[PDB]
């Protein structure tokens, strides 16, 4: 029995070992209680404002759209403390951990951005943080691993399965299976078993709420479309949530196309995978013909995951949201364009969303359209990756 | 078929517990795995619990994580596992055979079709490790339509509602978890379970097998003394495979000695 | 000087040798006059009804959409005399030829469907017809060449350039350059120099006018979208025209993706070409880096052309119409599906439009959508092509 | 530069017509084409009309269609044609050089940039065969900005408005079409053109060169007698190339004989 619906149509659920069901039920009850608690909301609002720096700017980008009928705004989650939107929901989940009386945090990370976000929230709020990371990701993300350790977090390499993000997801759940009476699992995206897709959406929805207020103030109307990249689904559902009932507003999610959908070297399960059951949820998966979980690929580690949150799969199925893909090369061009024409270095994740908005403009340059891209993060972290690719060309 | 019901009736008539080893199918290869399983049976296994290698075994500790990886290094697929299961049943007509599955391998080509294939090869039960009772309906319905026992987990912190659910829905045996956490011989259960065993019998549950952390004969004896119908051991068995990869002969000798000792502990 | 605008925004024009400008001016004047002449309209309506069999059915396809919230209708141009929509506009252009006092018809053809349509209209209306066809197309289309000769038309193989459709287009204009005082050039699509894009649209617009009346009668509303394949643009603009001012109705054009856009072996210039000047028009082209006209490719000869009519390029540029592509394999699946589930053998051209509608349904099966596919032709002509591909698999 | 103006003033002082051959650049290869062009000049060509091979030459009959195809078989590109044009000008400083273009090759990398490259290599005029006066504005504007003469076509059925347009917009020479149809020696113009020639002079048009179907000395003489400043011959020249592909030496000898005879017909 649950307080909230664990499903979005056919997608979602609570596909965990029986031992973990009390942990999920406890978390759901604590969340429902917290959402009705003005003191909890006030402490969350205080952290978001005075520690993380909300509200974030909404920047009109005039140089990149000059000579077209596109008006493009960027929602500047790149300016949030930590340099990505992840900070919003780790502060909320750290407060849930404290509400339940817990002292310890478990987190998974691939790119390392969630590991750093979990570590910074834990440092601020007096929680002991341990982070699981696939050994291949540890090797690739020395800077983020060092940031996590500077903030006092334990980083535990995972050597099982493919030694990457899905393997760290598994290890975090293995640990929680034996530790949930003392530790909270701070899941890094709007995916996994109920109640995480719901919690992470509600702890990211200020992105879309601020965007709505800002665009009304500046333009006197709603956007024609809001556009966000989709790794697990958190920044996109955070931007989308407050617009879902505004039926005129397009919701466009951008999956990584990697080397191209036809190559199979991509991270686009929502449109190019198959529904499966993994990481506690029924959701579109990249998987082998016989049901093993496949290796995803993107130039951007933040998008490199073989599944997607269940609310995106549901919004797609009913036609409320549309999902597209952007290749590595399209993302790299968008990265270079924003640097040169706006003086903003975007995350390569966010560059996938920008690349699709630029395509919407360039394909139909006399179409009047008011677009918002969720600039989910800053791209300082990506300049080595971009240097190496431009060098190899 | 009624293979668990027949086994437990025969063991009850001898005042005897069941000893049930777990191994990963195709660890360390298909041919050696078939020899291992025949050795387990010859040495006194009453039933088997057999894992299909899966990319993401999130209820398993490192020993069985590494068994899955060895089977993958040998190219073992679920299709090859079902060929092995058909041949095990062709050799051994009465031993109950239980599978340890993860949900995606059951759902992949259709839940009903999965349980139909289990019936065709002569499997007796399926435990889907990442499907709790809350998500179990299509799995348990398909199991029962195909004469497969759906195996439910009774955790140590089970409340009365969960005991009644596991008791009503389950068949074959009830899995009595020793402890929280994941599979592993390095972590022994240190909670008495006789109260859960008594409540399960009161609610007419399938007979209980204790599992997780069972690595010694005294634990098998203790499970029976507490009122359980028997005990499952996986990591302790898989550790003998891992230790003896270079000597297939010594591997079978040590598996025989271990299973013999664990089965002796179940006898009246 | 012209009576009508030769451009659709930046696209179109009259890029012909000076010698041909009087031929285009004469044709434009005759068309403008004919459009105001009730006797001309009555003779055109009579031919369309009593000879060609208009109106064509609008068929609701319930088996292929079962279990989804898509309602799909097919506009049955496959049932028109000749088995394709081309018949509509050849009857109108034959009447324009007679209005100008001409006795001879010139036509280009690739797949041979326009050659047959021109030959049948010429046989009925007492015109001498000569058809230019690239020698490679003559070799591939023995059945259509024989049909053209049965109807008394002269078929002239073209050996210059790439010996295919663009080369036959050139040869038709070369002939007209020396013969327009006696011969009318019956251009086969909504492309080429003004006034052809305009004439061919107006002589195909009964497709969309009937569709609108039929869907209102059957559903009490307009479609959410109308979907048509795009070879040169005639069947698509014929379906689209009457809906252009109905801003709620999506207009979706489907270009051939061939072996895949990334292979370069496609016929999708509108979205994947470059604007150029060729065949009398400024329009998107497939062309080499240095401006030679490139070879297009599709499984379907009717879609295999390296350019597109200028009104489609314009409708795309302003965002009124959206253009997508469908690969050979997607088209073949749609062909097989319609045969098996509706008992209709569609043209492989039309199968590209159906494949995109099936994708709209399958991607978002709980989206409520009322779709019309223009079934531009019947696929009897394609059963050898389909047999050969299924055999080779 | 003023190369056409200087040529026509010099010919006027000798009461002499211009003889202007056409060839396709790089037909049958780059080296042989350069030798052909030097032979045309040495044999008495007053100016040149040079085609850039194009996939779709829709103003050309089979002879020049086949010249385009031979140049493509030799891998000739527009970039290679502009290298040839630079070298022709480096050898021959005063001969007017006109290009025969199709619109896509001019538009491809930008109209302004095309005419800037023509100025850089020392081209004097451009005729864009599929751009009528109605579409000419960006072409003629870019031509004049880069000291290139835009060449306009005066058809036999030209009305007074078209004569005034061609006269006002054109520079260098006015192309006086012999006839309807496409290029070819197999089709001779059989309409008197002296009325169009007189109207063009009345409207201060660039001097007229008659072109299409000119294959014989008597036609060159007739063009001058009718008041034209000269005559252009293409297919007749290209036929000598086509006939002599196997003997480059005989090809140059026959081109020399033909151009000599055609140029002699222009002299007072
Ligand atoms: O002896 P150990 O500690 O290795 O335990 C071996 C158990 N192997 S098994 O197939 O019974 C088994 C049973 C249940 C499992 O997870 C679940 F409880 F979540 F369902 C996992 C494995
Ligand atoms: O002697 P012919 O019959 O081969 O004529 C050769 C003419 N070669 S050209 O470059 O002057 C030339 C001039 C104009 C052309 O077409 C246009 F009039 F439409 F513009 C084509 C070629
Ligand atoms: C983590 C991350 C993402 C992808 O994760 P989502 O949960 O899909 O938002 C995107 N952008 C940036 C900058 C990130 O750090
Ligand atoms: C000719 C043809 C086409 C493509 O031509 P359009 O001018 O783009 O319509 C499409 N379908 C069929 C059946 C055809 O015969
Ligand atoms: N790999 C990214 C984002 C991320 C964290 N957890 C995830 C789970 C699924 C998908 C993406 C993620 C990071 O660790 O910063
Ligand atoms: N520490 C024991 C007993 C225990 C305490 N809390 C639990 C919660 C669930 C299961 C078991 C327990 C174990 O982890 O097994
Ligand atoms: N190739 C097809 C359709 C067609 C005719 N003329 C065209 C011009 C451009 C594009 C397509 C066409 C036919 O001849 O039947
Ligand atoms: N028959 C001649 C003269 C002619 C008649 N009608 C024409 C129209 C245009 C140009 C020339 C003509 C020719 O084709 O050249
Ligand atoms: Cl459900
Ligand atoms: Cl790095
Ligand atoms: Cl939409
Ligand atoms: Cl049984
Ligand atoms: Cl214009
Ligand atoms: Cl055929
Ligand atoms: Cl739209
Ligand atoms: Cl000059
Ligand atoms: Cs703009
Ligand atoms: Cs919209
Ligand atoms: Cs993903
Ligand atoms: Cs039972
Ligand atoms: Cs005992
Ligand atoms: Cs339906
Ligand atoms: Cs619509
Ligand atoms: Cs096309
Ligand atoms: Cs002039
Ligand atoms: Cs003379």
């Amino acid at each position: 029995t649950t307080l909230l619906n664990p499903y979005f149509g056919e997608f979602g659920g609570m596909y965990v070992p029986q031992i973990l069901m009390p942990a999920l039920n406890q978390l759901e009850e604590a969340f429902v209680s917290a959402q009705k608690d003005p003191e909890f909301q006030a402490q969350f609002a205080d952290l978001l404002k005075n520690y993380a720096g909300r509200p974030t700017a909404l920047t009109k980008c005039q140089n990149i759209t000059a000579g077209t009928r596109t008006t493009l705004y960027l929602k500047r989650e790149d300016l949030l403390h930590g340099g990505a939107h992840k900070t919003n929901q780790v502060l909320g989940q750290a407060l849930l951990a404290k509400r339940m009386g817990k002292s310890e945090i478990i987190a998974e990370t691939g790119a390392g951005q969630h590991g750093v976000a979990s570590a910074l929230a834990s440092a601020l709020l007096g929680l002991k943080c341990r982070i699981y990371m696939g050994a291949k990701d540890v090797e690739r993300q020395s800077p983020n691993v060092f940031r996590m350790r500077l903030m006092g977090a334990e980083v535990i390499p995972v050597h099982s399965g493919s030694a990457t993000l899905k393997d760290a997801c598994n290890e975090a759940l293995r640990d929680w299976s034996g530790s949930y009476e003392t530790a909270h699992y701070m899941l890094g995206t709007a995916a996994g078993p109920h109640p995480y897709p719901t919690i992470v959406r509600e702890f990211q929805r200020m992105i879309g709420e601020e965007t709505k207020a800002q665009i009304l103030d500046k333009e006197g109307r709603l956007p024609d479309a809001v556009i966000a990249c989709v790794g697990g689904g958190s920044n996109a559902i955070g931007m989308f949530a407050d617009f879902i009932n505004d039926t005129s507003v397009g919701l466009i999610g951008v999956e990584p196309g990697g080397h191209g959908i036809e190559t199979g070297e991509h991270g686009a399960p929502l449109k190019h995978g198959r529904v499966g059951i993994y990481f506690g949820m029924k959701a579109p998966m990249m998987q082998t013909a016989d049901g093993q979980i496949e290796e995803s690929y993107s130039i951007s580690a933040g998008l490199d995951f073989p599944s997607v949150g269940p609310q995106h799969a549901y919004l797609n199925s009913i036609g409320r949201a549309d999902y597209v893909s952007i290749t590595d090369d399209e993302a790299l061009e968008a990265f270079k364009t924003l640097c040169r024409h706006e003086g903003i270095i975007p995350a390569l994740e966010s560059s996938h969303a920008l690349a699709h908005a630029l395509k919407m403009m360039r394909e139909q340059p006399e179409k009047e359209q008011l677009l918002v891209v969720n600039l989910s993060g800053r791209g300082d972290k990506d300049i080595f990756t971009v240097h190496d690719i431009l060098k190899a060309r | 078929m009624e293979r668990y019901e027949n086994l437990f009736a025969q063991l009850n008539d001898r005042r005897e517990g069941a000893f049930v080893p777990f191994v990963t199918l195709g660890d360390p290869g298909i041919e050696q795995s078939l020899k291992i399983i025949d050795t387990l049976i010859d040495a006194g296994a009453d039933a088997l619990e057999l894992g299909v290698p899966f990319s993401d075994p999130l209820a398993d500790g490192p020993t069985i994580q590494n068994a899955n990886l060895r089977a993958f290094a040998a190219g073992v697929t679920p299709a090859q596992c079902f060929e092995m299961l058909a041949l095990i049943r062709e050799k051994h007509p009465t031993i109950p055979i239980g599978l340890l599955m993860y949900a995606n391998l059951v759902f992949n080509n259709g839940i009903d079709a999965f349980y139909a294939r289990c019936e065709q090869v002569g499997v007796d039960s399926v435990l889907v490790a990442d499907v709790p009772v809350e998500e179990s309906a299509p799995f348990r319905q398909a199991a029962l339509r195909h004469n497969i026992a759906p195996i439910f987990i009774c955790p140590p912190n089970a409340d009365d509602d969960l005991l009644r659910q596991v008791a009503s829905y389950g068949r074959g045996y009830t899995y009595l978890l020793s402890r929280s956490g994941v599979t592993g011989a390095e972590n022994r259960g240190a909670l008495p379970l006789h109260h859960l065993i008594e409540k399960l019998k009161e609610y007419h549950a399938a007979p209980a097998l204790q599992g997780f952390g069972i690595s010694s004969p005294e634990q098998v004896s203790a499970a029976v003394r507490a009122g359980a119908a028997g005990a499952i051991s996986g990591s302790a068995i898989v550790k003998i495979i891992e230790k003896n990869l270079a000597s297939p002969k010594q591997m079978l000798a040590e598996l025989r000695s271990f299973v013999s000792a664990m089965k002796a502990a179940s006898r009246a």
